[PDB]
Parts: C-alpha cells; structure tokens; sequence
RNA sequence: CGGGCCCCGAACGGCGGCCCGACAAUAAAAACAAAUGGAGUAAGAAUGAUCAGAA
C-alpha cells in the first residue's frame, strides 16, 4: 500500500518545494513539508503547523517536480 | 510598476500573421499574456518551437480540424492552472475556448463562430450564443473574478460600427446579436475595457478584405475585452493600432494596474 | 480493485481529459498521470496529488469505454 | 505507521505548550493537551471536552516546539 | 482503547447532562445512555441515536476526573 | 463487527413501525420508517425506497421512545 | 419602484442564496439568506423564517461578493 | 404580500412567536388575528400593536 | 382593510378600559381612550393629551377585554 | 380627518399654550399659530417649524372642550 | 409647508435644524423639495425631510 | 417629480465619485463612495459592497465641495 | 445587571500598593479587565491578586516588563483564548478573550506609541492587522465586548486643547481615521458616548500634579462592543480616583445579563 | 404544505399551468469556540460701515 504516495512525498520533502495544501473545506495552507508519516504532515513554516492526512484534499506544489 | 498588459489578436490563421511578423513583434512587444485567437492550426502545429516564444508558456486547445478553428494562449510565468473545456458541442468539438487560472483573475481566450460564411454558420453562432449566455448565467455565481479575451463578431452599439444603417444586414449588427450582446453587457453585469476608457468612435477591430473599407474605416469592433464588473475600475488604458494590422482584425492591447501572481 | 482500477487504467491509457470533483463541490480539470490505492495523480501545469477519500466522482470529458 | 504523531503529541502534552486545534468545519480551539490516543484526544483547557481525531484538521502550537 | 472506554464509561455512570456538538455544527443535548465502537445513544426527551463518525466533540457539563 | 446496540435498536425501530427521522451529516432531515439495515446501508421506507448510506447519517431521531432489551 | 434598483440586487442575493447580514435600525444583526421578498418584508431562512420588515432594515451587508 | 401567509400560518398552527419591536423589546405570545394595519396578539393581555412599528416576527419553534 | 383596529379600539373606548400605550421611546401612557380617528387617538388623561398613531407602538389594556 | 383638524383648529383659535413632545421625547413649548397636513408652526420666542412625523403627542396646558 | 420653507430659503435666514436623532445641524437653506433639503454650510450637506424634527430660524419671518 | 433635486445631486455625486460619509438615523457614520442609487436605495462601495436604505439615511457629507 | 471594569494598571504591583485589589474586591462587578500586568502568569498566580469570588486568568508577554493582560470573572467562562495570529499580538499577549453564553468579552491593550517612532510604527502595524482581523470578525454570530485601552481619541469631545495635541501621538490623523472606520463603517458603537454624550470625561492624564490640577486628560479607554449589545447600555461612569491608576477605572453597566 | 417561475383581469388585484423546496457541481476565503423602565435629557462664528416687516 501507498506505493505512489511515499515517493512523491519524500521527493517534495527533499527538494523542499514550498507546497500549498488545500483542505476539504476550501482554506489553503502554505509551508515546506518538514516531515510526514501515514496520517500527519509537518509544515516547516514559522508556525511549525501539523496537518492530518484525512483532512487534506490536494497537495499542489508551486513548481513541477521530477518523478524518481 | 504594477502594470498588467494583455494582448488579444485574432490572426485568422497564425501562419499569415507569423509571415507578416506577428511572432517577432509580440516577442519584442512586452506583455504578460497574449490572447491570440483563431489559430487555424493544431496543437502539434503550435508545438513547433518557431511559434513558441521564449520567456512564455504556450497553451492551446485546437479543434478536431485545425483550419476550422483553434485558440492559443501565452503566459510569461506559469499560470496556476489551465482548463480547455466548456461543455458544449459547439465549443468542445471546435476548441473555441481556453481558460487559464491566476490569483483572483482568469484570463480566457474566446473565439465565437464568425457566422459571415454561411447560414449554417449563423445557426451555429446562435446556438453558441445561447449556450454561452447560459454558461455565463451559471458562472456569475463564482466569486473569483474573470477575464475573457474574445472576438465576438458582434457590433455592440452604433459607435462600435460605421454606417450601421447599411451593416444592419451584415452578420454582427443584427437585432438578435445586438440583444444578446447588450444582455451580456447589461443584465449579466459584464463590462468592456475599451468602452470604459474611451467613449470615442472610429475605434473598430475588423474590416473586410477590400482596401476601400480600410481607407474609409468601414470596420466593426468585433474584438472585445469582456471584464467582470470587478476589474472595471482597474482599467488603465486601451488602444487599437490600425496601421500595424496583420489580418482582417487589429491587435487589441489593454494594460491594467492589477498585478497577477 | 474490482472496477475502479480498470477504469482509471483505461483513462490513463488514452490520457483522456477528466474532471475530478472533490466533496466540497469544486471541479479540477486535467488528465490522470497515475494512481494507487489512496491517491491519484492529475498532471496539469504542476503535478498535484489528490486523495481518494476527498474525491466524489471522476467524469471523463468525452465518451470512453472500459 | 503513526510513528511520528505519537512523539509529537507526547512532547506537546509533556511540555504543556498551549495548542490551538482547528476542526474540519473551520472551528478553532484553545488550551494545552491533556492526553491522546487512537481516534480520540483530550484537550486541557477551562473545559476538558473530548475531541475525536477524525474531525481534527490541524494542530498549531502557540509557540513552535521541538520534536 | 486505553482512554476512550474509561472516559465514556465514567460519563455514562455519572449520568452528567452532556451537550454533544456534531461536525455539521448542530447542537445536541441529553444524558449518555450507552456507547459502542461505532454508535452512541443520547437520551433527551426521546432517545436519539448518534453515530461516532458525525460528532465533533463531547462537552461534559461538569468537570470529570479520569480513574 | 460484532457490536451490540445498533442491530437490536434498528430491529426494534423496524418492527414497531416507528416514524423515524434521520439527520444527515449535511443537516437535511429525512423522514420515514426503517425497512432494513446493513453494515453500510439503511433502507428508509417513505413512499419511495431511499437507500441511505451509514457513513452519511448523523443521528437517528425516532418519533417516539422505544424500550431497550 | 420606478427605477427598481433594489429588485435586481435582492434577486441576485436570492438566486445565489448568499449569506446576508441584514442590519436593523435598533442595532441587532440578522444572519441568514434571503428566501423571498415583496414590498415590505424579506424572508431570512436561518433554521426558522424571520419576517424582518423593510422599513426596519438599516443596511444590507452581504458577506459574499456578488458580481453584477 | 408574503406577510399574510406567514401570519395566518402562525395563527393556524398557534406557534409561540417572539416579536421584536422597533425599540428592541422582545415580545412573546401567539397571534390571534391580524390585518394590514394592526396585529392582535393572543398574549395574556393581548397587547395590540400597529404595523408601522414592527421589526421581525420569528417563531420559537421551526 | 382597516376592518380590525376599528372595532377593537371602539370596544376599548366604549367600556372605558384603562390602556397603557407604550410609545416607541419606552414611555408609559396610562389612560382611557376618549375617541380615535385617522392618524390620531384621544386619551382621557387629566389633560386629554392628543397622541399620533405614527408614534404609538403598542396598546395593551390592563384588564383583558373581549372582542 | 374628523378629529385632528377640529382639535387643532380649536387649539389655534383659543390660543391655548400647548406642550409638544418629540418622538425622541424632547419637550417643546409654544402656541399653535397655524396647522398643516404635514407640519405645524410653534411660536415660542422664536418660531420653530416642527414636522408632524416627529410629534409624539400634543399636551395642552389647559383642558380643552371639543365643539 | 412650501411657502414657509421657500421664504426661509429666499430670505437667506440662518437656519438651525434639529434632526430626529437630535443632531443640531447648522447652515443655510440652498434648495429644498418634497423629500430633500440641501443645507449649504461649507459643503452641500443634504438632509432628508423624514429625518427633520424642528427648523429653528435665527429670527422670525 | 419626487426627486427633482435629490436625483440630480445623487447623480452628480455618482458621476464625480466623491467620497461621501452617510450618517444614519441611528448615528452610525458610513464613509464610502456612492456606487448607484434609485428611489429608496443607495449602493455604497467600500471594503464591503453595502446597500443603505434611504428611509434610514439622516445626512450625507461629501468630503469635497461639488 | 452586567458590569464591566477596565483598569489599565500599568503594573499590577503598583496597583496593589495603591490599593487597587481592595477597591476591586469592594467594587461588586461581573468582569474585571485590567491591562499591562508587567509580570508573568506565574506572578499573577500569587493568591494576593486573586479576588475573593472571582476567577483568575492571565496571559503574559514574552518579556514581563513589556506588557501582559489579565482577566477576572465572577463565573467560570466557557473558554479562554489568547493571541490573534499577529506577532505584535502573540509575542506580547496583548489580547486575551473569555467566552460566555451568547456574548464573549475580550481584553485589548494597544501599544502606547508615544515612547518612540518604533512604537508608533508598531501601533500602525497592530492597527491594520486588528482591523483586518475584525473584518474577519464581521458575520460572526457571537457578540463581543472588546474592552481595551486603544491609546487614541475619536473626537475632540474626548480631549481638550486638541489644537496642541493634533501633532502629538494619540490624536494624529491616521489613528483617528482608523478608529472612525472601525466604529462607523463596521457598525461598531460605544456604550459611553451613546448613553452619555458629555465632554470633559477622560481616563488617562499625566501623573504630573500640574496636569491633574488643570485636568489634561486623554480618553484612551473604550468599551468597543458589537452592535448587538448597543441596545443594552445602562450607564457609563469615569470615577476620578485619587491617582490609583494612570488610566482611570472605566465602569459601565448593561441591561443584558450573563449566563454560563 | 409554500416559495420561485410564466399564464389572466381592471401603478392596482389575483387565478390556472408548472418546477423545485438536498444548487449537474466556487481552481479552493491561514481557519463562524460550536445555529416594554415608563409620562418624555435639546452653554458662547475674533465683530452686515449700519436690517422699520402689515387680514
């Protein structure tokens, strides 16, 4: 399981791309992906905000990234 | 400064315009986005790096048959997202619509069927007009502001066409076309940039092939910059250079003070 | 999976323009790049990943058969 | 799985850093973390209301804490 | 498992009039009748079943201490 | 999976023909009598046989109280 | 009613069912959405209907930008 | 006008309604009868009020 | 139209019921209606002050009278 | 129509010193010089034109009898 | 109603108007109509008829 | 007829787009610009597109003479 | 009843030595919003500051002498929240809010802006951020009572010899314009000016005996309340307490009662 | 049941045809702590070269 998630997420983390996360209700977050697991993600932004997976809708990076 | 320049050019075939030097003129002519219309070329033809201008991102949605229609769109910086669909057989099957997304603004290249060709073209134009006003009634709900680069092939008012008494037979100034266009600019709230900046006549955007009409300026303002009522106040200036014309239509450049991102 | 996997694979084959609708009611245009058990890749300008639990329906822009 | 959530929440609770939870509906909360477990969390505030994990959207600590 | 069951059992035993707020924002009231791994029965005038996946949080009307 | 309250409660509400009022997560009020239920679906009998999903239901509000086993 | 600029405004507020914030002269605020209107009354649907009178409405501030 | 349907519906169902006056004082009581000029509340005292000083009529129950 | 306030006020006047007209400003006006007409009612105060309808708000009788 | 006009005409003819109170409650004084369907002229040191829509009541300082 | 205000305007009498909210307005009458009274005092402070309570001229007319 | 003087004044204020400050009968000052008007309504464009009823408007004070 | 006290102590310690604790204990009130604690929350934890029959709530700035605000309530509030997301707010705990049924009050303390130019810049920053937050606080159902010292006067009626203070901070044009926009445009009101439109009422005057003699007061305290509660204003008073606090206590009552 | 729509009488009434009463879909809002006081409150233009006011 998650054969496609982990590569994409760890690539985004390595490149430290400023990604914009859209939640289910519509509000958009911002910050570099610091760390993640199966259910939570950490944003390196000043707030050090943590976001749960089940609440995230889309992960749109600000720049195109290469697939490993 | 916080200037935003939009260039809408109906070329009636990118080949002729490029031959006349539209590509190099645009490359030199600074602009954030170029709403070039009527490509008459497939996406694979637009894929040719000759048309691809450096420092811009090319996006185009051609029709099933290239020469029939086709629309393209340039963008200096990578837009947020590009969509190439409208939901109409008259639109999807003809690639006559291509919209991009930006920060609280939406540049949209629009190309209505001319209709001057044949009666079947007039019927297609009426169909597309009713479908598009329905789409606009549905879109007004959206909060995000929109911009529509569109050559509508319809004269709005008397000032938007010369000798309208004679043109009342030619497709463009017809009663139903006038009604549809004024309803789009009226009840639907959408406005125009040219009419907002300069309420001055003699400003046309289309002329026949005969040089007689060009010299006499017997032309139509078939090109419009339909703006959502929001940016109406943010229209800085507009112009219609008639001399550097590369097709039946004239390049329509409008600069705004709004800054996209 | 039974049917969703064949359908998504068919859509990926022809790169048909699809429209993914989230639960909130918004529509996202593009074409599927790839997918798995929990996420779907919708390539369009940028590679934006979308989660299954947040998707409501996948509507292809044109008629397509299994 | 759930290998990172556990230490993060445990540190937040131990240091009692005041956190501000945000529900999926858009509602905000305040108060320190009392306890946590699977599918449930306890908030340390004027009232110790029980919040479920499946309804939480983000966990923003008042002051950035170290993992 | 470790924290949810004792908390719910104490809430039910003490019969504290709790007001549960659903994730949709609707406000409910009533005493805790019984609970399960998927459902909870809230009794206010007439028994009103509520699902666990639709609750935002549980707000006890009186402070409670875990066992 | 091996619960204890949902099955008997729903079975009683079905047998007694109690006019049940179901609340969706969206906040819409559904009215009707319980026809039959499953691990993931509940059939609401109100002229038309609406197949309401379990995860979409917020609360089940019956019109009258019922005894518990 | 001769020009009826209020009619298009109320019609666009109702058709889109936008969240309105009708302020009254007394000072209280009424949240909800316009369900219907006539000459002297407006229907606000906030769980229950509210028969707010026209002559008592001070200002109507829609929390949602309405294009027109 | 939609005022009369609303008022006569409240009268038929006899729903306890809370009426706010232009000043803001909160009234309570059912509606017995009404016309275009006045309303005849069914309160303990049945205080009559004219229509030129009304703010909002709301039922306590949906 | 105007078929309901006329008989109500006429009955209040006939029986000389003490009404307490609360103005829009929150002022009491205890007295008996001596007469009434368009845009005017006539109190039976010691001075029989003439009031205007547009200013009047409520008309509550101290004793409940029958229609 | 039947009550306001005769009452005001009598107050004017007899020149009774009346005390008018505004809708806000401000107390005014002066004699009724001339009446109007929409306004009145109250001469008190300086003639002030008061609007009818702002008149709460008309208190005559002296009892008056209608014709 | 009309003649009194017309005389107040033409004669240029200093007028002071107390609004229904009690605000003591000051200025000269520029022009008036059924539902509007333009008060000239530095700026064209328009005043509505329905909100006017008293019109206090500085001297009788 | 009714607005022989109100209509021209409001139309001039609109065309010139003079920032006006509307004082309500309640005493609440309302700064902004007149977007449009009619018989009993005036649209005030500001941070929030506001619609103020005429019957509750006490005075309007343009910041500059017109 | 429904009373609210506002005493920007400018140091809870000096307040204690001045007898503020005993005065508040004797002063029967529902909520007390003192500002500028100038001490950490642990210092406020001292039972000496705990008034009998009232709860203790305090949020301290990153640096104690920088500011800090405390809040005392007679009944247990539904919830207490601090901060607003802004650095100028969170880093100094200049905002603390309690939650009660139907109405939730808050304690606001704006920077004086009179010490230096940087203070004025921080004041402008916090003002724009706060008007933005309040724009985000528009359609919100819950009614609020932002009891705080804004360090700004709205109108000349709130301060004499304005001609001399026009250039001095506290009465500058941008601050007054910001306050007017916050009040009028956004429908917010004030209990005092509504219930009593009387001048000469001030709260903050120089400690200098000369100013006290000639009464050089600047009105800096305001009971900013949402328009919902505007109708429930009983009366406002500014006692001329004998130098108990730079900002004289601001006591106001309301017709609307409170509930858990 | 009751709102929106068109249809029809003489700015003013109202009746039939219907639809819906859960938006064939916001490219996304750094976040919706949770949906009667009452007999009545109005301090001073740093100065018209000169104001008679009626049945």
């Amino acid at each position: 399981g998650h054969s496609l998630q982990d590569p994409y997420l760890n690539t985004l983390r390595k490149e430290r791309v400023p990604v914009s996360i859209y939640l289910v209700n519509g509000i958009k977050l911002q910050g570099q992906i610091e760390s993640f697991d199966q259910f939570v993600i950490l944003l390196k932004n000043t707030v050090s905000q943590m976001v749960y997976k089940h609440a995230i809708s889309t992960v749109v990076p600000s720049r195109p990234v290469r697939l490993p | 400064g916080p200037a935003m320049r939009i260039i809408s050019v109906n070329v009636n075939g990118i080949q002729a315009a490029a031959e006349r030097g539209l590509l190099s003129w645009l490359q030199a002519q600074n602009a954030d986005v170029i709403c070039l219309q009527d490509t008459r070329a497939s996406a694979f033809d637009l894929d040719d790096p000759s048309f691809q201008l450096d420092g811009y991102f090319l996006y185009a949605c051609d029709a099933e048959l290239p020469e029939q229609g086709g629309v393209a769109l340039y963008s200096r910086l990578q837009p947020k997202a590009v969509i190439s669909g409208l939901g109409f057989e008259t639109a999807d099957r003809y690639g006559r619509y291509l919209q991009a997304d930006f920060d609280k603004v939406s540049i949209a290249t629009l190309l209505l069927p001319s209709g001057q060709s044949g009666d079947e073209s007039l019927n297609q134009k009426f169909k597309f007009m009713d479908d598009f006003t329905h789409y606009l009634s549905k879109q007004r709900r959206k909060r995000r502001e929109y911009i529509y680069c569109g050559s509508l092939y319809v004269a709005h008012q008397k000032m938007d066409v010369k000798n309208w008494r004679e043109c009342q037979q030619m497709p463009g100034f017809l009663a139903p076309e006038r009604a549809w266009l004024d309803e789009v600019f009226g009840n639907l709230g959408y406005a125009d940039a040219l009419r907002e900046v300069s309420r001055e006549g003699d400003q046309f955007s289309w002329w026949p092939d005969s040089e007689q009409a060009e010299m006499l300026n017997l032309g139509w303002r078939f090109d419009y910059q339909v703006l959502t009522p929001g940016l109406r106040r943010f229209v800085r200036n507009a112009k219609l250079p008639r001399q550097p014309r590369f097709s039946q239509h004239a390049p329509l450049i409008v600069d705004y003070d709004w800054q996209l991102s």
